[PDB]
């Protein structure tokens, strides 16, 4: 019944979320940070190209199909992030070394 | 001494269906016309060109039929001051993402229908005692209705804003959001809940991205930006 | 014909007009139970009621005690006895409940300290039976009173299954053995022309304003109500009782409400000289509104004007506090800037008298019924009603005082819809109309879409309107009146000579507008032959070669020993007017003003004397 | 009497399939700053969703390790002028929807509304993006 307002809810939560990791990256690297940045970023992404697609894109059928293929792409996203921070350095640890070029 | 504006204006004719829109020029002297675009489009329309339609009544701001969008902006043409630069030419165009009945008229039959769907009138739990006495309102409860119920529906904010352009189908847009606002703040309305739950869907509130031109181009000075914002607030804490 | 397509609508009811009054009888009746449309050339809350602002009267006590009565006898006395005291008993004692009604359907009023509805003074209301002072009757929205008013009850409209046929354009009266049986329209989205045939027809068209250059009515005040009910060969009453607001804006001519007065403004002259006092000392800046008029209209003939023209004068503001300002006239406070560059917290705003109000219109009873006068007798036109600012009840005689009309509005709207449901039932047969019913207004339709002549349809209004402007406005003579009647005369000859260009029938407001040219003439011509007629002055019809009232006794002596004088010999009587449509020859008759009440032992009848603010 | 969801349908009835053109909007509409600041907000996140799209893509696709593609780019001695620019140009739109961001959340607060502040603030969010950037792209 309040699944509008609930959602709406939730997207400035994650938003601050993210805001709150950006230091949280400096201040503190590491795993913690890794995977919480990787949660977050899928998660204010997916929500946010959800909105572009709402707006949009028209017609039953091709709503169906760019938000099927938009959970494709988070999936993906979500997964490569996790693995990285897994199998290599991390995303706290990339950006530091990215940024010693 | 003449001072020779130019207008140019867009033209569509239903009863000739297959002549593309197209933009007139019209020249007018300012010496013997009054300050106002909508002067200067009766002037055409008696002197020169009587074929030239569009909807006026009111002459002061208050009726609300007039708007349309000059020199790129949504406007009350009576209210609206020509520009007495006369080596600018000003473009006159219908409300923007609209149906075109002719020239300068559009379709606001939609948006009547948006207005209507969100109930604009009182509605208490109990009704029976209607015309009896004089509901009571304090003046601190009364003042929370400006800004709120001089809108005079023109529907210049709406036909201002992107999202009333890719989904005015489902969006309601911020002429009748805040009309929905004023209702669910006036202390003698008993619906505020279920006037929330109407909005409880991706579309009607929601496709509102606070992008900001409906406050911009009010004619009224109003703020329905600020009043979607503050159903969006209440939508989040209600119970 | 057989070119335009026709299409028929059989309803219980019609209403033509959605301003104040056609909405109110249009869901009154709906709320009754009876199958209704109402037809209108316009959205409805585009309507002239959109644009009132001081307010409406009701003797609530909000403010200080009040009476009902008290009301009764100012509009008796602002009326200077040309009003029908049945009917103004009818509407000042119905006013507390009307206002009531409104507020309860949601209309925003300002709001007292109690939390009540606040009311203003305004012009020509007072206390005691005029003896004690001013009253505070006039309730408000600030002053955006029309707008509320308008946007709530089309809010409240929606709650009923009245059927409306919004921007359908009413060209006559389908009318069958003196009855009325629905109209004819057309309908100006895809140019199809609809029959509304009814056993009831309701016509709230409003005024007729813009017959005049200068006015605050909107470009759509046409008067096309009425020249139905000159077409069908009815009377139209008291056209010449044309009222001119003391305050519209100088240029623009929009309108700066009453409500200024009301709220502590004032009027001076070039020399800063509050004028007013010295024309009415009591009531000073809210004397009525005919008393206001022509003293501003002498301050300015006697060069004490302002301007670079000296032919205005002022409205002074800034003396208020500036919240009083912000609070009870933000409106006036825009328009002000916006029209005349004018803060009011500074500098006063420039005014001028403007034509604004029509007293005449189609006549009634207090019922809302419409009726004819034949031998002597009043007589009910089967199946027609009219109300608000079309009709003459007349509640408002030679002079109409402010805040009335919306008043006069929501309960005659109401009571033709009581009427109409205590005398007929919802789903009677609907009267029968020959198949070629209307064909005449569809020819007169045809004739001015191709029309081909040599003057076009806006030199022709032009003329009207300077001619109307020149001859008949605050201070009026019999020769300019008759010189005007003849230029009149012509012009409607000449529209035999109307020139149009557009050719199409989808929103040809070129064609309309010729078509609210028509209707415009036919009043306009009554109003001014009506004018030079009547011989004496009263309220707002003012002759500066027959200067005094004319009653059946002289009122300022005592009647012991006076003899009356015949009807045919005094002027205390209503002009009937009617117009040969084709020739445009106009007939005046006269019908005696109604003194009863509606009850002489609960409000007792006021007898004409010496009227003084 | 027709309800409000019937006019609609009749509306879009009966204007899907007219001759009734619609009329301009995106092509004559005026500019203003905050409306231009609106299309950028969502220009970034989008690019910025792209970019982590692309990056995560690359990390499960790409043969070797982060540190390995790191040095083949220090070995190469690129400018540090050319270098600085690239940061610039990487940071930018993130700092941009980052302080954008936080004031589209304060306006869901339900503060900053008057016209006055709304073209304020979009000024404001110009100039720290600018700052921050810049300061970030000579390292932090
Ligand atoms: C002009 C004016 C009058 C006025 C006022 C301010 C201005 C600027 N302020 C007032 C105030 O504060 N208090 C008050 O008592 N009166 C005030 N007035 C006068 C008063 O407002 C008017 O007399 C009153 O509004 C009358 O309204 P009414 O209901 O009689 O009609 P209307 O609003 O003018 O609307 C007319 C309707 O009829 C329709 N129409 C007209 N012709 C046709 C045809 N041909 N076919 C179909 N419909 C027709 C119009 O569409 C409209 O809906
Ligand atoms: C990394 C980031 C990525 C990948 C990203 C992506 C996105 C996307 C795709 C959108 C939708 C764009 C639109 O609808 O116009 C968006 C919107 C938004 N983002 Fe981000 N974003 C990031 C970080 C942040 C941060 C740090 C904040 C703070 C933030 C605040 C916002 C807000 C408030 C919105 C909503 C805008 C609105 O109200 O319409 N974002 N972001
Ligand atoms: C190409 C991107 C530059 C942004 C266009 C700026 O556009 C300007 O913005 C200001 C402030 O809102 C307005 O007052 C001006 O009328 C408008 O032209
Ligand atoms: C609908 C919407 C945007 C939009 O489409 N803006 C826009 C598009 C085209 C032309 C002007 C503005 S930008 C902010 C998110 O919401
Ligand atoms: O006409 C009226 O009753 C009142 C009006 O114009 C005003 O607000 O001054
Ligand atoms: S809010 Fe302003 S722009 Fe929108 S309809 Fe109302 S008056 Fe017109
Ligand atoms: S322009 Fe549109 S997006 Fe929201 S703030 Fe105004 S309704
Ligand atoms: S004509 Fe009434 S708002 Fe312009
Ligand atoms: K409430
Ligand atoms: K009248």
């Amino acid at each position: 019944s309040k699944a509008a307002s609930l959602h709406w809810t939730s997207e400035r939560a994650v938003s601050a979320l993210l805001l709150g990791l950006l230091p949280a990256a400096y201040l503190y690297p590491g795993p913690a940070v890794d995977y919480s940045l990787a949660a977050a970023l899928t998660l204010h992404g997916h929500w946010g190209l959800g909105q572009v697609i709402t707006d949009y894109v028209h017609g039953d059928t091709p709503i169906k199909v760019a938000n099927t293929g938009l959970y494709v792409l988070s999936a993906i996203t979500f997964t490569g992030l996790c693995y990285f921070n897994y199998y290599d350095v991390g995303i706290c640890k990339a950006v530091a070394m990215l940024w010693s070029i | 001494t003449s001072r020779i504006k130019k207008f140019s204006i867009y033209r569509w004719d239903p009863d000739k269906p297959g002549d593309k829109p197209r933009m007139q020029t019209y020249e007018v002297d300012l010496n013997k016309c009054g300050p106002m675009v909508l002067d200067a489009l009766i002037k055409i329309k008696n002197e020169l060109d009587s074929t030239l339609t569009f909807r006026r009544s009111c002459r002061e701001g208050i009726c609300g039929s007039c708007a349309m969008n000059i020199a790129g902006g949504n406007t009350l043409a009576c209210t609206k001051k020509i520009d007495p630069d006369l080596s600018k030419t000003t473009k006159i165009y219908p409300l923007p993402h609209m149906y075109v009945v002719k020239d300068l008229v559009p379709d606001l039959s939609n948006f009547y229908a948006q207005y209507k769907s969100i109930e604009p009138y009182l509605k208490k739990k109990d009704e029976s005692k209607q015309g009896k006495e004089q509901y009571l309102q304090s003046i601190e409860d009364r003042q929370k209705l400006d800004g709120l119920y001089e809108c005079i529906l023109c529907a210049c904010c709406s036909t201002s804003c992107p999202s009333y352009w890719w989904n005015g189908d489902k969006y309601l847009g911020p002429a009748v959001l805040m009309q929905a606002y004023r209702w669910m703040i006036d202390s003698r309305d008993d619906y505020t809940e279920e006037r929330l739950a109407q909005l409880q869907d991706p579309f009607s509130l929601y496709r509102c991205h606070t992008i900001m031109n409906c406050t911009r181009t009010c004619p009224k000075g109003l703020n329905p930006g600020k009043a979607i914002a503050e159903i969006k607030k209440m939508m989040a804490t209600y119970k | 014909s057989t070119q335009y397509p026709v299409v028929d609508h059989e309803f219980d009811a019609v209403v033509v007009g959605a301003g104040g009054a056609g909405l109110r009888a249009a869901f009154g009746l709906s709320e009754a139970g009876f199958n209704t449309a109402c037809v209108t050339k316009l959205f409805p809350t585009r309507s002239h009621t959109v644009a009132a602002q001081g307010g409406i009267n009701a003797a609530l006590g909000n403010m200080e005690d009040d009476n009902w009565r008290w009301h009764f006898y100012d509009t008796v006395k602002g009326s200077d006895w040309l009003g029908d005291q049945d009917a103004i008993h009818y509407m000042t004692e119905q006013a507390p409940a009307a206002v009531i009604e409104l507020e309860n359907y949601g209309m925003p009023f300002s709001r007292t300290e109690e939390g009540k509805i606040y009311q203003r003074a305004f012009g020509g209301q007072s206390l005691q039976f005029g003896k004690g002072g001013q009253a505070h009757r006039c309730c408000c929205v600030a002053d955006r009173t029309g707008h509320s008013l308008l946007h709530t009850l089309y809010g409240r409209s929606l709650r009923y299954d009245t059927s409306y046929f919004v921007e359908y354009f009413a060209l006559d009266l389908l009318m069958e053995n003196g009855e009325c049986r629905g109209v004819i329209a057309l309908c100006i989205e895809d140019g199809t022309i609809h029959r509304f045939r009814a056993k009831n027809t309701v016509i709230a068209t409003g005024g007729y304003g813009r017959t005049y250059f200068s006015c605050t009515s909107a470009h759509t005040s046409t008067g096309d109500g009425t020249a139905m009910v000159t077409r069908a060969g009815l009377p139209c009453q008291d056209l010449e009782f044309v009222q001119f607001h003391p305050t519209g804006i100088y240029g623009a001519g929009c309108l700066i409400t009453e409500g200024c007065r009301g709220e502590g403004g004032i009027l001076i002259n070039s020399q800063g000289e509050r004028f007013m006092e010295r024309y009415a000392p009591v009531a000073k800046d809210l004397a009525s509104r005919d008393v206001v008029s022509r003293s501003m209209t002498i301050e300015i003939r006697e060069g004490r004007g302002c301007g670079p023209e000296k032919d205005h004068v002022y409205l002074q503001l800034h003396h208020l506090p500036p919240q009083q300002l912000a609070t009870r006239l933000p409106g006036i406070s825009e328009t002000a800037m916006i029209f005349a560059g004018v803060d009011v917290t500074k500098e006063p705003i420039p005014v001028l008298p403007t034509v604004h109000y029509n007293m005449g219109g189609i006549p009634t009873n207090y019922k809302g019924q419409v009726i004819t006068h034949v031998n002597g007798e009043d007589k009910v036109v089967p199946g027609l009603y009219a109300c608000g600012e079309a009709a003459s009840a007349s509640v408002h005689g030679a002079n109409r005082l402010g805040a009335n009309s919306l008043l006069d509005l929501v309960v005659f709207g109401r009571a033709c819809a009581l009427t109409i449901a205590e005398t007929c039932k919802p789903g009677e047969p609907v009267p029968s109309i020959k198949p070629n019913a209307g064909e005449e207004s569809v020819a007169n339709l045809d004739k001015l879409r191709f029309a081909d002549g040599t003057i076009r349809t806006s030199e022709a209004r032009l003329n009207m309107q300077k001619t109307m402007q020149s001859h008949a406005a605050v201070f009026r003579t019999g020769s300019i009146l008759q010189e005007g009647c003849e230029k009149l005369s012509q012009i409607y000859r000449d529209l035999a000579h109307l020139k149009t260009f557009d050719r199409g029938i989808v929103w040809n407001t070129d064609l309309v507008e010729t078509l609210e040219l028509q209707n415009l003439m036919l009043c306009a011509l009554q109003t001014i032959y009506g004018a030079e007629a009547r011989k004496e002055s009263r309220g707002a019809h003012a002759r500066e070669d027959y200067k005094l009232r004319i009653d059946e006794f002289d009122y300022s002596k005592p009647l012991q020993g006076q003899q009356k004088r015949p009807f045919e010999e005094h002027w205390r009587k209503h002009t009937l007017s009617y117009v040969d449509v084709k020739s445009g020859k106009v007939t005046l008759k006269y019908r005696p003003v109604i003194d009863r009440t509606l009850n002489e032992e609960d409000c007792s009848s006021v007898p004409p004397a010496i009227r003084s603010y | 009497a027709t309800t409000a969801k019937e006019e609609m349908a009749r509306f879009w009835e009966k204007n899907t399939k007219s001759s009734r053109p619609l009329s301009p909007h995106i092509s004559i509409y005026k500019w203003s700053l905050p409306m231009a600041m609106s299309i950028t907000h969502r220009g970034t996140g989008v690019a910025l969703s792209l970019g982590v799209s692309l990056f995560s893509v690359a990390a499960l696709l790409l043969p070797e390790q982060f540190p390995h593609y790191v040095a083949v780019v220090k070995s190469l001695s690129l400018s540090p002028a050319l270098i600085y620019s690239a940061k610039f140009a990487l940071v930018f739109p993130l700092s941009y929807h980052t302080w954008n961001g936080i004031r589209h959340l304060v306006w869901d607060m339900g503060k900053g509304f008057k016209l006055s502040q709304v073209e304020q603030s979009g000024v404001v969010v110009l100039i720290l993006t600018l700052l921050s950037s810049a300061g970030i792209a000579a390292i932090s």
